[PDB]
């Protein structure tokens, strides 16, 4: 129809702008038409959303400035327009520093109409933006963590059973540390004298591992080289050479009993070191020397002591779990708490968005309250906004509203003086569902209104609210399941009518794609396109990506369906099926997007673009053109005999207002073809030159108006046995051809629900007081022999009839016998005089129609007489009603109706 | 029913009950050569012999028909005869085709244990690692080579799926003290093998995992497992797909919320390790393309799943064929006869469907499968029957029916659903007449140049007639209609020039 398909525009397939969707945006002061698409972001193209135009025949993309920037991985892009602006919003993750959670909500910024920004929004910690008494209207990855190192002394002084208990309390202290804390590690050396690297922290990750390796130390014993460990701690364990993390959170754990001894480095040498611009340190000396000698000197040097809270001198092995609690009140994280509830955490906030005016905005929020859904009323000036979801009124009900997804997709139905917000649950009750949002007092739920019938076909996904005329208030809603199943997933459409008395909802309709495909995911996108097929109608195209999935050399899949508007709705099949195979090659996921109803090619006409997965097309809309027809015959009525020239004068019109098509039939050509004599077996008439009436293709150009002249002859003698008194009916059956190749502007196309055929008919002069018709009274006297009797007494029931014609001619003239199938003849008479034909048909067992071909143009003023033998065919029948009616039926263009019944009664019940 | 014309092929393709006449020129009695096509008593008695008429009817040639035979030790059971036939059916015609299904005894069943690997699990992994050898004994009395692997899922790993905080990502359960291992969307652990000392290692050697949101990836696993034959080690007996889990399941639509937008694109992507590492790249897979796989792989899926989640699982077991429903203990302990009463419920029944019928054609069932005499009712798209027993044939009666023609001999594949057993029919439409009374140029019929192409004699162009004899004599003249009655009585019908009676009485006098 409408579209252009030979000459589409396409972005280049280098993925330079990679197209997730495409849609057209209009700044309604200039006029300027743009084709924002949206990407994912990559190495090559950061931002979220360009602006694409059509220069020199190209469509050149360029960055919007002032959007928010992906950060990382893409995690979903929104961009949705109206005549107040474009709003595009981002998925954001942000991680807590403290917390072993996640937040994952949406940063949007508001456009103004010619892309200036106007607001920005992110909705991390909602409730502080969260006022609910804001009525609504409705028209009314680096990690911390944290690394602990042990230092366990290992000298001779320590005897074996000693070791086993320090080697408790490690193990101990370990496993209470991995109940309180969850990001951080631990690794341990053998103080013992020989400087040995056990398990490291790499090793720390399967906590039960490094539990039976801290059990299986062995001490041998040589002599209390503390600096030693230290260093060897410092340039091994700590090093992230075995995957120590550089801004983890380090802590030293040294328990000794001996005094450095034998040592080569000095102790205050390894702590006066450039890495230790800030480490943890801790020295619990358990043992009685340091207690009575200097070496608790020694300790205090060993880790900073400011207010003593790392120095613990302790007397013996003993106390060790007596102290293990202050020893882990100082170095245990408190990381926040994991499995606190999800109320807004994960809401995902601008998932689905819909502008409502200047300043407000309606926003999706999928996962908000265990992915209940809902959806954020935002006050962009104001920067306050209400949440509005199901509102529950129990927590049984809470938890069945979980996962239902609402906000997946949000709309605003208009009404005569009203608005209505509308959202998408597509796996509500896992059919999906439509919530509406309806206000009671001062507090507004969502409610549903409209359910899927099957599992898993994602209904109310995708919903198209459709206001056909453009009078503001919408009159249709159309709602998908894209994945609705039958052989695969083949999807569905559901229209509904808007009642303008209330706003209830009427499934109108039930919409497929092609059959012969398994696979098409029918609905996936929808769009009210504007007015395409300037009728002054929306129009809507739903796009099915995946037809034509699996094809042989890569070849293109995915197709676009285009309805038109009607006062009654929608059309019942698609004018147009644009399949990605005859637009170009390579076209993955043909349908993934659409959008149009703006001028973009500079022709005048809105046009329409359609992204798909890594690209986005363009398609112009071609002018749309009603011709007029009208023929002038010279005679004007054939008399009787004319053996003369026919003169015929057609005259094409341009009917259409669509402007004057601009190079339209400039290029293309009509193509007539003159039926003459349509219906007629033998036809009476046909054209002088056979080569003007089978197809004729004339150049159109310049001017509105195509007039021709044939001529008419007639054939082989035309003898008039035939039906001469009947009108000889010609079919002017007229067709656009267009040229082959790119044109500069688009071709013309006949409108697809005008009818392509022109219907005449020339009057022979039937001769008679008015030459132009010839009607005469059909007048019947049919007597009745007997009117009725029972029991054999009837034997041959007779009836007679005789038609009379006694007015100016009677042409084609029919019979009509109506008698009940009880009784059936077993003789029949035909009328002596003349030899009127008369073709009865058989018996029918319904109410008889005997349509018998009596009359013909030859039918003089004579009369016929038709004698009729019935007898009951093995049926008896009661006392009935209106008797037998029997009418006659003439063919010309006055009617004239005869009527007679007659008596029947014949008491025997 | 019949109505008079032109020719043969016309004449067949109008109505199945016509009779054409082939007669040499015997309508040269004052009789138009268009009025040969009425039933068969109308042209037997109206001249013409029996050999000199040409009624086509269809019919159905059965090419190779191995008899039932249950193998020698469930080895090579043949359970659906015949295995391909030709059927030429006239348009309008019906064709009966008897359809025989033995159930045969220890017929080999592959069996793919897909688990959940939640942390709501654990003490179902448990269970599950010691039984394997009980699930391969138990299996072992219906049948004599059983086969088990294992496959295990937990989610895409990705927001808002599963946690993707690195020190969430390698330790995604609540307690450090616990083994387990990442989250992963699907691992094919064991492969198709008939010890369970493999299964019980591999099994072990398994730990539990962890997500963020209840629902779960296991349509990914699904997805993989019917589509991946060669690394899962599928064989061509009955596959059965045990899915055990405790909550629902994410669908296609769900990926965009974690900035999936790609479609999952129905081919292989398991990696030499047997994880599904790209998964993060595609959506969930649908309900419909899920269904589609596991009919296409002749793969029947029990789903054994606890109390909560059992609705759900109904749904979707009444959205896909040859599907069981079970409800699994909170540790998987009653999993051995969730599977045999499963497995049994699934053997008990067999189902006839019909690949694709090309337009025009239609298909009906009649499944006559207790008594060889009671047979249900037809007008079905399906040979349903249920509770057939061990050694107990079936049968299916399928009607087939032609309206127009078929340009190209199109295949139909009617075959068992679970079963890798197929009926191949040759649909070809037999809609050209072939009398063999045309003649080329015959001297017989017409004069001079011409042929009659039909049974008919054609006209020559140089002059009309029955032989061009006379060219508006026979034409013309409308006396051998009023020839048409005196004593029929109307117990008999008119005849041309003549007046047609039955019941002891003919000819015009009658
Ligand atoms: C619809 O949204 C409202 C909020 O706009 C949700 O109400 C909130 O529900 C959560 C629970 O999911 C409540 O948190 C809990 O509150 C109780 C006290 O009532 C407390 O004991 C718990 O520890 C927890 O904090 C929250 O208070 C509540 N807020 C309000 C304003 O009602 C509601 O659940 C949503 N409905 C659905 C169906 O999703
Ligand atoms: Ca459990
Ligand atoms: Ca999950
Ligand atoms: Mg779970």
């Amino acid at each position: 129809f409408n579209v252009d398909v030979a000459r589409p525009w396409l972005t280049p397939k280098g993925g330079a702008p990679f197209v997730l969707s495409s849609l057209l945006h209009q700044d309604p002061s200039t006029n300027q038409t743009w084709l924002l698409v949206t990407s994912p972001r990559t190495k090559r193209t950061p931002g979220p959303l360009h602006r694409c135009s059509l220069v020199q025949d190209e469509i050149l993309c360029h960055p919007v400035e002032h959007v928010p920037i992906p950060k990382g991985r893409h995690r979903g892009v929104t961009v949705v327009r109206s005549h107040h602006g474009v709003l595009i919003c981002i998925q954001v993750l942000v991680r807590r520093p403290h917390s072993l959670s996640s937040e994952l909500t949406g940063t949007c910024s508001l456009l103004g109409p010619d892309l200036r920004p106007q607001a920005q929004a992110n909705f991390f910690d909602l409730e502080n933006l969260l006022d609910p008494d804001a009525r609504v209207d409705t028209g009314d990855e680096e990690e911390a963590g944290t690394e602990i190192a042990i230092i366990l002394d290992g000298s001779g002084s320590i005897d074996p059973p000693d070791f086993q208990r320090a080697k408790d309390f490690i193990s101990n202290m370990m496993r209470n540390f991995y109940e309180k804390c969850f990001e951080c590690n631990f690794a341990l050396v053998q103080y013992g004298g020989v400087i040995q690297t056990e398990f490291d922290l790499r090793d720390s990750q399967d906590v039960m591992a490094s539990l039976a390796r801290v059990q299986n130390i062995t001490q041998v014993g040589s002599v209390t080289k503390t600096a030693s460990a230290m260093q060897h701690v410092l340039d091994s364990i700590f090093t992230s050479s075995h995957g120590s993390r550089r801004k983890a959170s380090k802590v030293m754990v040294v328990l000794t009993d001996g005094g450095i001894f034998e040592d080569p480095l000095n102790l205050t040498t390894v702590i006066n070191s450039p890495k230790m611009q800030g480490v943890e340190r801790f020295a619990i000396g358990v043992g009685e020397e340091f207690k009575s000698a200097r070496t608790a000197r020694e300790l205090n040097l060993i880790a900073s002591d400011p207010d003593e809270t790392h120095a613990f001198k302790v007397t013996n092995y003993m106390a060790l779990d007596g102290l293990l609690s202050k020893l882990r009140y100082n170095i245990i994280s408190m990381e926040g708490t994991v499995g606190d509830a999800l109320h807004y955490q994960l809401a995902q906030i601008g998932f689905s968005a819909q502008i409502l005016d200047e300043r407000q905005v309606l926003l999706g929020a999928v996962g908000a309250f265990d992915w209940s859904g809902g959806a954020l009323l935002y006050d962009t000036r104001s920067r306050r906004g209400r949440f509005l979801n199901q509102t529950a009124a129990a927590a049984a009900d809470a938890e069945a509203a979980q996962y239902s997804y609402l906000g997946y997709a949000v709309a605003v139905l208009h009404k005569t003086c009203s608005l209505s917000y509308i959202a998408g649950a597509p796996r509500y009750k896992h059919h999906g569902a439509v919530f509406e949002l309806q206000k009671e007092g001062r507090e507004a739920s969502f409610l549903p209104v409209l359910e899927g019938e099957q599992m898993g076909s994602y209904f109310g996904s995708e919903l198209c609210p459709v206001d056909i005329d453009m009078d503001g208030s919408t009159d249709f809603l159309l709602v998908a399941a894209p994945f609705y199943h039958v052989h695969g997933e083949e999807g569905r459409v559901y229209v509904y009518r808007l009642s303008e008395q209330d706003g209830s909802f009427s499934l109108a309709r039930i919409l497929s794609g092609h059959p012969g495909f398994t696979n098409a995911r029918f609905g996936f996108a929808m769009a009210a396109m504007g007015d395409l097929s300037q009728d002054k109608l929306t129009d809507v195209a739903i796009g099915a990506p995946l037809e034509g999935f699996g094809a042989d050399d890569g070849a293109s899949f995915g197709s676009v369906y285009i309805y038109n508007g009607h006062w009654d709705g929608l059309s019942a099949s698609p004018s147009q099926r644009i399949r990605a195979s005859t637009v170009a090659p390579g076209l993955q996921y043909f349908g993934m997007s659409m959008a149009g109803g703006f001028d973009i090619s500079g022709d005048g006409l809105a046009d329409i673009t359609v992204g798909t997965l890594g690209q986005a097309v363009v398609f112009r809309s071609r002018p749309v053109v009603r011709l007029k027809v009208s023929m002038a015959f010279t005679p004007s009525a054939l008399p009787i005999g004319f053996n003369g020239v026919v003169n015929v004068r057609l005259c094409f019109e341009i009917s259409s207002v669509t402007t004057a098509s601009e190079s339209g039939l400039r290029e293309a050509l009509l193509n007539f073809t003159l039926d003459v004599d349509v219906g007629k077996q033998r036809r009476r008439l046909q054209c002088s030159d056979v080569r003007s009436c089978l197809g004729c293709l004339r150049e159109w150009s310049s001017g509105s108006q195509l007039c021709e002249d044939l001529l008419l002859m007639p054939t082989e003698g035309e003898l008039c046995e035939e039906d001469c008194f009947s009108n000889a009916s010609v079919k002017v059956s007229y067709q656009l051809q267009t040229p082959e190749g790119q044109t500069d502007h688009p071709q013309p196309i006949l409108d697809r629900y005008t009818e392509p055929f022109a219907i005449f008919q020339l009057p022979y002069e039937k001769a008679c007081k008015n030459k132009l018709f010839c009607v005469a009274e059909l007048q019947l006297a049919t007597t009745v022999s007997q009117q009725e009797l029972v029991v054999g007494l009837t034997k041959e029931l007779t009836l007679n009839i005789n038609l009379t014609n006694s007015g100016e001619d009677s042409y084609m003239t029919s019979m009509a016998l109506n008698y009940p199938r009880n009784l059936q003849l077993k003789r029949m008479q035909k009328p002596p005089s003349p030899n009127i034909q008369c073709d009865d048909p058989q018996p029918v067992a319904s109410v008889l129609i005997m349509n018998c071909r009596i009359g013909h143009p030859v039918l003089k003023r004579s009369s016929a007489h038709v004698s009729v033998v019935w007898q009951l065919e093995e049926n008896a029948f009661p006392n009935r009603t209106a008797d037998i009616t029997v009418t006659v039926t003439n063919s010309n263009e006055r009617r004239s109706l005869a009527n007679e019944t007659h008596t029947l009664q014949f008491r025997h019940g | 029913s019949c109505q008079p014309a032109p020719s043969c092929q016309k004449c067949i393709l109008s109505h199945p009950s016509c009779a054409w006449c082939k007669q040499l020129n015997f309508t040269a009695s004052g009789e138009a050569e268009a009025r040969r096509c009425a039933r068969r008593e109308e042209l037997l008695a109206r001249g013409c012999p029996l050999e000199e008429l040409e009624e086509p009817r269809g019919q159905q040639e059965v090419l190779q028909d191995q008899p039932l035979s249950q193998g020698a030790r469930g080895e090579g059971a043949t359970q659906l005869a015949p295995q391909r036939v030709r059927v030429t059916l006239r348009p309008g015609e019906p064709q009966q085709l008897q359809v025989r299904f033995l159930r045969a005894e220890g017929y080999p069943v592959d069996l793919y244990y897909l688990m959940d690997l939640s942390y709501s699990m654990k003490d179902d992994l448990e269970r599950v690692r010691q039984l394997g050898h009980a699930l391969l004994v138990r299996l072992q009395e219906v049948t004599h080579s059983v086969r088990i692997g294992f496959g295990s899922f937990v989610d895409k790993t990705v927001l808002p799926f599963v946690s993707t905080v690195p020190s969430k990502l390698r330790h995604p359960c609540p307690t450090r003290l616990e083994r387990c291992q990442s989250p992963f969307s699907f691992h094919h652990v064991l492969s198709l093998t008939g010890d369970a000392q493999a299964f019980e290692r591999e099994v072990g050697r398994q730990s539990v995992s962890g997500n963020l949101d209840s629902p779960e990836g296991g349509f990914d696993a699904i997805l993989q497992a019917a589509l991946c034959q060669e690394q899962i080690g599928w064989r061509n007996v009955s596959r059965l797909l045990v899915f055990t889990s405790d909550d629902t399941f994410h669908t296609a639509g769900d990926g965009k919320l974690g900035g999936i937008f790609m479609p999952s694109d129905g081919h292989c992507h398991l990696d030499s390790n047997g994880l599904y590492s790209r998964s993060t790249e595609f959506d969930y897979p649908s309900v419909g393309q899920v269904a589609q796989a596991l009919s296409a792989a002749n793969i029947q899926p029990i789903f054994a799943v606890t109390s909560a989640a059992l609705p759900v699982y109904q749904e979707l077991s009444k959205l896909i064929p040859k599907s069981a429903v079970g409800e699994l203990s909170e540790d998987s302990s009653n999993v051995v006869q969730l599977i045999m009463d499963a497995y049994n419920s699934l053997s008990s029944t067999v189902t006839l469907e019909h690949s694709s019928l090309p337009p025009g054609v239609h298909i009906s069932y009649e499944s006559q499968c207790e008594g060889p005499e009671k047979r249900e009712g037809k007008a079905e798209d399906r040979g349903q029957c249920n509770h057939v027993r061990i050694n107990q044939t079936v049968t299916f009666w399928v009607s087939l029916q032609a309206t127009h023609c078929l340009p190209e001999p199109h295949l139909l594949r009617l075959r068992a659903l679970g079963f890798s057993e197929e009926l191949i029919v040759e649909l070809h439409t037999l809609c050209d007449c072939n009398c063999s009374d045309t003649q080329p140029q015959a001297p017989h019929c017409s004069d001079g140049q011409g042929h009659l192409q039909c049974g008919v004699c054609s006209c020559a162009p140089g002059r009309l007639g029955r032989l061009c004899e006379c060219s508006v004599a026979e034409l013309s003249s409308p006396d051998l209609e009023s020839g048409c009655g005196p004593l029929c009585s109307g117990k008999g019908h008119c005849q041309c020039g003549r007046c047609s009676c039955s019941g002891q009485s003919s000819g015009h006098l009658c």
